[PDB]
């Protein structure tokens, strides 16, 4: 019974292997003391009294003794399971250092002693769960975005591009233009609710500029928010204003490319002769990918900026949230995977470096 | 990869046919050969001879419309492992129901087939 986890910056999604779900999905913080630890949704209640941290920015590990804290948790609490008795497949950033990829095994089998494990590529798990070798992901998650492009199985380095603006970047940003609309976020739950608004009601507008608008000269686009203490505000313009800067990030002050720019960007960087292969496979993958309309407005942009006879496929599956995961599952259940593995047997003989032959 | 049927691909011209039959590789028996169960996933091997003599590969992954998402994941990996595993000299190819290449379309000589059902989800 092999164990997929899926280390994101926000969240921490953990299952079994041919589920067809995560199991477990949860805030990957770690809690410690002010004046022991504490992971997840009980780390956030008990904030008040903790020093809250991310163990992954931005997709990659930025603190080992906390991630061995956040897997700890997923083991025993989340997933209830002896990690000493399963395989288990982790997931990585496409560009993970080098260094990095040796301290997971290195924790996986030292702190853990997993009989088996591996690592893979997250934009590839989610291009393998649309039934893929070739495209391009869009992964745009809690921390970070990414274009990956994906010739027939494997990542093309080169061509990835790395955009540091997601879901926690949208989630202030929404936070600062409805203090502007007038309303005020101060409670302990200001971010969670927030979020909670991104979350139930952005999206993405086809023509931004129609929508501001329609949203200044009518009452249609306008939602009701009941707040925890029964207060109901109005979100109007800033639920498709939100999410806009993902194509427009100057909105937050980045000189950034905006998404369909930064993959057209990735594309461009490819082969002349699997570009058209790119251009009909764009997956969006990862929660800050969920906004509805986003879909159409990348088709949209995608379609203005390549040749007018390229054929321009978005594809949007409803559970690409946890696309990365699925991928997992399936991978980590093939008949073909148990040769995949890097045993225990094969790290003790040439420890962590191993990873770098193996995976990939 | 030591799955059996890798040990079997590509070694003469001809085309071989695998189905997705829960997070495994299974062979089609030849007499079903162009008979596609919509609910299912296939792996396709056409190994061509070229005037060289030289061995030529084309692998082709055929997603039926209804084929749960496990099957139509495991043939894109399955694709990619024995692309791997015949040193990457297997050109690919995503096969779409409704939407099949001519070049594959060309592999039945008496035309491929659609038929409702199949092997149950893995998942
Ligand atoms: N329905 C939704 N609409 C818009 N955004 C959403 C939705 N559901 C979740 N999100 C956002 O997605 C982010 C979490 O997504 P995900 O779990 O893919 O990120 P992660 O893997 O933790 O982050 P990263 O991939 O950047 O390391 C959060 O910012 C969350 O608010
Ligand atoms: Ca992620
Ligand atoms: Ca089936
Ligand atoms: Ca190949």
């Amino acid at each position: 019974q092999a164990l997929v986890i899926d280390n994101g910056s926000g969240m921490c999604k953990a299952g079994f292997a041919g589920d067809d779900a995560p199991r477990a999905v949860f805030p990957s913080i770690v809690g410690r003391p002010r004046h022991d630890s504490y992971v997840g949704d009980e780390a956030q209640s008990k904030r008040g009294i903790l020093t809250l941290k991310y163990p992954i920015e931005h997709g990659i590990v930025t603190n080992w003794d906390d991630m061995e804290k956040i897997w700890h948790h997923t083991f025993y609490n989340e997933l209830r399971v002896a990690p000493e008795e399963h395989p288990v497949l982790l997931t990585e950033a496409a560009l993970n250092p080098k260094a990095n990829r040796e301290k997971m095994t290195q924790i996986m089998f030292e702190t853990f002693n997993t009989p088996a494990m591996y690592v893979a590529i997250q934009a590839v798990l989610s291009l393998y769960a649309s039934g893929r070798t070739t495209g391009i992901v869009m992964d745009s998650g809690d921390g970070v975005s990414h274009t990956v492009p994906i010739y027939e199985g494997y990542a093309l380095p080169h061509a990835i591009l790395r955009l540091d603006l997601a879901g926690r970047d949208l989630t202030d940003y929404m936070m600062k233009i409805l203090t502007e609309r007038g309303y005020s976020f101060t409670t302990t739950a200001a971010a969670a609710i927030v979020r909670d608004i991104k979350e139930k009601l952005a999206y993405v507008a086809l023509d931004f500029e129609a929508e501001m608008q329609t949203a200044a000269s009518s009452s249609a686009l306008e939602k009701s928010y009941e707040l925890p203490d029964g207060q109901v505000i109005t979100i109007g313009n800033e639920r498709f204003r939100c999410p806009e800067a993902l194509f427009q990030p100057s909105f937050l002050g980045m000189e950034s490319a905006g998404i369909h720019e930064t993959t057209y960007n990735s594309i461009m960087k490819c082969d002349v002769d699997i570009r058209k292969d790119l251009y009909g496979n764009v997956v969006l993958s990862g929660g800050t990918t969920m906004f509805p309309g986003i879909a159409d407005r990348m088709n949209k942009e995608l379609t203005a900026l390549a040749p007018s006879t390229m054929k321009i496929k978005i594809i949007a599956p409803p559970e690409r949230k946890y696309s990365v995961w699925i991928g997992g599952s399936i991978l980590a259940s093939l008949s073909t995977f148990q040769q995949m593995w890097i045993s225990k047997e094969e790290y003790d003989e040439s420890g962590p470096s191993i990873v770098h032959r193996k995976c990939f | 990869v030591e799955h059996p049927e890798f040990l079997k691909a590509g070694k003469e011209p001809g085309l071989q046919i695998w189905r997705v039959e829960k997070f495994d590789l299974v062979p089609v028996p030849t007499c079903l050969y162009g008979d596609f169960f919509t609910g299912d996933a296939y792996v396709i091997l056409k190994t061509v001879q070229l005037r060289n003599g030289n061995l030529q590969y084309d692998l082709h992954y055929w997603l039926g419309n209804e084929c749960s998402q496990d099957e139509s994941g495991a043939a894109a990996i399955f694709t990619v492992q024995l692309d791997d595993y015949l040193n990457g000299r297997a050109v690919q190819h995503r096969e779409v129901q409704g939407f099949e290449s001519a070049t594959f379309l060309g592999y039945f000589k008496s035309g491929l087939k659609y038929k409702k059902g199949g092997v149950a989800s893995g998942f």
